[PDB]
């Protein structure tokens, strides 16, 4: 008379198929990487602009001297 | 499994599932969908059980 089924407590679990998370698409992205790349290049500009400015007074230290 | 019987098998509910095309990629996809089907004849089964000899 000692046999398994209890009376009650139960679930179940399921069967189902469910991960559809989403996930900042369809032109949300796009434009985080079009907003992300141009300010890449605005940051250039001011550095290679820059930089091309210090590169002339590196010259102009040759040309004072050399007579 | 349902068009035969083998015990008292014909008293659980499941469906069985079927492929559209036919290749390897939706014959893969009967073994991932009948391991949820398998868990649904097992929560099935320990409802069932009649208290008896062996």
């Amino acid at each position: 008379k000692q046999d398994m089924p209890p009376v009650g407590g139960y679930g179940p679990i399921d069967y189902k198929r469910n991960l559809p998370r989403r996930g900042l698409s369809g032109y949300s992205m796009f434009a985080v990487g079009i907003g992300a790349l141009l300010f890449g290049y605005w940051s250039m500009m001011k550095w290679n602009r820059e930089r091309r400015r210090l590169q002339i007074e590196d010259f102009e230290a040759r040309i004072a001297l050399m007579p | 499994r349902k068009t035969q019987p083998y015990d008292v098998y014909d008293q659980v509910e499941f469906d069985v599932p079927i492929g559209s095309r036919g290749d390897c990629y939706d014959r893969y996809l009967c073994r991932v969908e009948e391991m949820r089907q398998s868990i649904r004849i097992i929560s099935q089964c320990l409802n069932k059980m009649p208290p008896g000899e062996i």
